[PDB]
């Protein structure tokens, strides 16, 4: 607050009806009543605002993209497996005589336990 | 665990069990992982992937914390598992360093209450207030709101929240843990020579002081002419701004921003402790299965 | 061996690397827990270091007399009721003043 | 120092930190009590404000 | 992503298969760098790289 200047129930040219409101007000003043008026005009809508501040304490707002780099490094890595299971599928399929329903196979070998 | 939020610490440790075990998929998945661990001969059909679940979580583990491992992939399905998990750790322990470089040179104290209101939640703090002077008279007479509630505060723990005076709390609240309820004329004094002790909060009670006059005068007249005068040319803020003033304190240095000892990292010397002994248990806890093992293999299980 | 459980010791603290690499479940806390040990304490060190060195590049020696009156610790000094005290008792300036203070 | 960069800078929260900040302009109600104010006050900090 | 410029990113990831590709060439043009793997059984004709 820079400044004090105060409002005020205001009195004609001199005359005693400041004398008769100076006592009242303050009966007002005191009690309660200028605050339970005051948070009766001033109120709105009580709005409750930012959780105040995080303040760079580093959370899911900065570095939550190398969540994304992390999920999107990893779906590179599935659809890959795939392509080393296909490529010595075809290559075993040229070796000995037969066909795709071997590279079946390749997976009823390599879904087996530490061999 | 304060320079992380610990959201993040709870992802990464989710994702170092999430990406360990995808590793496990795709090596056993893979076929060029299924190599030999003994290359001394073509092979003795002793051909074996290396990655198994305890080995899974140990390039997990190993690489999040930038000191390796063993294992390091063959098959380049499995080093984009390899290439993506390692720039997943030179972010997250190259944030942690440069977050703990940002909080020890600057710092800034947080008040864990803000008002009259977030200060009522609080029943730890032990409030207090003066005695029979003119703030008793405000909180007795107060039906109004949260200010009645502290009212029940004081009438149930009298004799030590009921400092007799001003400068024996100024005492009280430099050794214990108090919170005033006093003149925001005297805060403003005590605040600028015992920079300990700040003002939190802000108007409750607007009463004013006043220059007295006895019962009929015409003075009244002329010294509200006179006092309203000396508002806008701002001498009434100025003689404010003298005696008020004192010495100051523009606290901001730093202090040499930390030594850092025991009181910031000690929890470093706890989770060692607590990890330590949680492998002791799991040494006699193995201990017991290659007894149980041994209970089936010969005859005898436990001579 | 004792010869090598300090090569462990040492060589996980200090990030170079080691020879063990242990190789089953009771010794994979203790071999992780020890890692977890070191890169708290080498980034509370790296950012520690760096938070000296930018500290004392913040601060400087004082270059005016503004800058003096924000310095309560060095107290002014001056010639006594003379010609010095002369111009800082009637200065309206309010930098000045606060040197009189 | 990106992190200490955003720490050191904090939003206003008197009328002389305002005095310092030449990007945010200051707006006030024109030719009224407000400017009666800063007009006439020798206090060196709002005739900054003023200027 | 941001402490380094978008122009320094790019520059790394070209500089990556930047020596990515000249170890590899260097690596199979040096006579030295041609070694058998299989000294438990030395003089075996198996010359192969690690490159
Ligand atoms: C030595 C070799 C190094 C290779 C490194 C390659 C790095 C590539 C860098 C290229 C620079 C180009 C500039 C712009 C690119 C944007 C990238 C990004 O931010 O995320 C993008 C995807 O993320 C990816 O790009 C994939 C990364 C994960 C898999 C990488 C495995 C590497 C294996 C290597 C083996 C070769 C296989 C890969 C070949 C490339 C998209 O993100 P977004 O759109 O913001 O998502 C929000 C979308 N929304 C708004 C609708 C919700
Ligand atoms: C099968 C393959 C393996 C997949 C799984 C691997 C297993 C382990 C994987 C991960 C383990 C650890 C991570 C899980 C934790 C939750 C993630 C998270 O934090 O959300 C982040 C994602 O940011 C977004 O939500 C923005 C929109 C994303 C759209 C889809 C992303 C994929 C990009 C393209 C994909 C194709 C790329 C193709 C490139 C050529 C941020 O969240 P937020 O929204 O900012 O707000 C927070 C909300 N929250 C509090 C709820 C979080
Ligand atoms: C979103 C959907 C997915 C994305 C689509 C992805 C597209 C397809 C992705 C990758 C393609 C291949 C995938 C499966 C094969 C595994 C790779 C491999 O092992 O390397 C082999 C090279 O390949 C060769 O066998 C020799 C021929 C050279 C190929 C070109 C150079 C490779 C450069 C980089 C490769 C490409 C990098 C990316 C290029 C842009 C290694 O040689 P080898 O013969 O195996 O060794 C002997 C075998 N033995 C040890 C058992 C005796
Ligand atoms: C393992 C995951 C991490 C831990 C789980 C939590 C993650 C969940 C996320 C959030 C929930 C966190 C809330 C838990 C609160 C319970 C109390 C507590 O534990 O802390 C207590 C001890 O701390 C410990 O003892 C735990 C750490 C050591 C054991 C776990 C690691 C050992 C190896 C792992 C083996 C498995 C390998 C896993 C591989 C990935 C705190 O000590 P205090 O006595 O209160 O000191 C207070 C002093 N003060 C008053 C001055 C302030
Ligand atoms: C506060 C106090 C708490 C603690 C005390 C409490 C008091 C209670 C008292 C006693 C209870 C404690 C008993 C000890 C537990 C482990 C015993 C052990 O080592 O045997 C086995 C488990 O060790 C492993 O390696 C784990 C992974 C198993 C490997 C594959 C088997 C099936 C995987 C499916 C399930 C896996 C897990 C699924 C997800 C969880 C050894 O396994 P391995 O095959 O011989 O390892 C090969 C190693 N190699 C790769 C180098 C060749
Ligand atoms: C970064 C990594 C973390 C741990 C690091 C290592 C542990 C910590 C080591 C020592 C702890 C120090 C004791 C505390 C006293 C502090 C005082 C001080 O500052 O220096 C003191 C000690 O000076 C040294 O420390 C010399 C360095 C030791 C080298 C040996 C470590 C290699 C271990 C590997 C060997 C392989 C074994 C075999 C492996 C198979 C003396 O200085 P001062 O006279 O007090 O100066 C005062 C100046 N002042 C007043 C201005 C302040
Ligand atoms: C940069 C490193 C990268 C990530 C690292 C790994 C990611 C996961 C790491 C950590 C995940 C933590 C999740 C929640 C954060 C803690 C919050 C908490 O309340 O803690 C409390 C209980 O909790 C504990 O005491 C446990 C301490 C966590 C360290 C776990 C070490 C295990 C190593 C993992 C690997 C083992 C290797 C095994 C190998 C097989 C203790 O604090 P407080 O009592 O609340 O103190 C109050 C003061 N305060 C109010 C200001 C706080
Ligand atoms: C067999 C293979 C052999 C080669 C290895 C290939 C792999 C690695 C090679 C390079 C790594 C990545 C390639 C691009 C990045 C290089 C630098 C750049 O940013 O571009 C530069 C443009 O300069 C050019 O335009 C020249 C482009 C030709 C490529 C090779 C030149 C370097 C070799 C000869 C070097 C002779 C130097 C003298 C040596 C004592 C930008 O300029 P700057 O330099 O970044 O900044 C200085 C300018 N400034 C101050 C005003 C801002
Ligand atoms: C820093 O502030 C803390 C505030 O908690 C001070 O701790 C109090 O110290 C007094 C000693 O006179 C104790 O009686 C209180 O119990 C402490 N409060 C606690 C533990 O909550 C501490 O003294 C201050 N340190 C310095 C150097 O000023
Ligand atoms: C709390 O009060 C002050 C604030 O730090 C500490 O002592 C003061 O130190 C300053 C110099 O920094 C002096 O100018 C004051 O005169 C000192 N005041 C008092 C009352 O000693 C004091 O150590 C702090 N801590 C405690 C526990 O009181
Ligand atoms: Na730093
Ligand atoms: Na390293
Ligand atoms: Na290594
Ligand atoms: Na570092």
């Amino acid at each position: 607050l820079i400044d004090s200047k105060g409002y005020g129930v205001g009195t004609p040219m001199g005359s005693p009806y400041r004398d008769k409101i100076t006592i009242a007000i303050l009966q007002l003043q005191e009690e309660g009543k200028l605050h339970m008026m005051k948070e009766k005009w001033w109120r709105g809508n009580g709005c409750p605002e930012e959780e105040s501040k995080e303040a760079s304490a580093l959370g899911v707002q900065n570095i939550g993209g190398i969540f994304i780099v992390l999920a999107a490094g990893l779906v590179l890595s599935v659809f890959v497996a795939v392509g080393e299971f296909l490529y010595k599928s075809k290559k075993n399929a040229q070796l000995e005589k037969r066909s795709f329903c071997s590279a079946m196979v390749e997976e009823l070998r390599m879904s087996l336990k530490c061999q | 665990l304060n320079p992380l939020s610990p959201d993040i610490w709870m992802y990464v440790l989710l994702a170092c069990l999430g990406v360990s075990c995808v590793l496990f998929v795709i090596a056993r998945f893979s076929p060029y992982e299924w190599y030999n661990p003994h290359p001394c001969n073509p092979d003795s059909d002793v051909v074996e992937n290396n990655f198994t679940l305890l080995n899974s979580f140990w390039f997990g583990v190993g690489a999040l914390m930038q000191q390796g491992s063993e294992l390091m992939p063959k098959a380049l399905s499995t080093r984009i598992v390899g290439g993506i998990w390692w720039f997943f750790t030179l972010i997250i322990i190259s944030s942690y360093t440069a977050n703990l470089a940002a909080f020890l040179t600057v710092e800034r104290m947080e008040s864990p209450i803000d008002s009259a209101d977030d200060l009522a939640k609080q029943t730890k703090i032990e409030y207090g207030a003066v005695e029979d002077g003119a703030t008793m008279t405000f909180f007795k007479k107060s039906k109004i709101s949260t200010y009645d509630k502290m009212w029940a505060f004081m009438s149930s723990r009298r004799q030590s929240v009921l400092v007799k005076s001003n400068e024996e709390g100024i005492q009280r609240v430099l050794t214990s843990d108090y919170a005033f309820l006093m003149e925001s004329t005297t805060i403003e004094f005590v605040t600028q020579r015992n920079c300990n002790l700040t003002q939190i909060g802000g108007l409750i009670d607007s009463k004013g002081y006043g220059v007295g006059t006895p019962m009929g005068s015409p003075y009244r007249d002329k010294i509200t002419i006179a006092i309203l005068q000396l508002q806008e040319e701002g001498k009434l803020h100025m003689m404010k701004e003298k005696w008020w003033r004192g010495n100051g304190c523009p606290e901001e240095e730093s202090k040499e921003a930390s030594a850092l000892g025991v009181q910031n990292i000690g929890g470093i010397f706890i989770v060692l402790a607590a990890g330590l002994v949680l492998s002791v248990f799991v040494a006699v806890g193995e201990f017991l299965y290659k007894s149980k093992k041994n209970a089936q293999l010969e005859k005898r299980s436990f001579c």
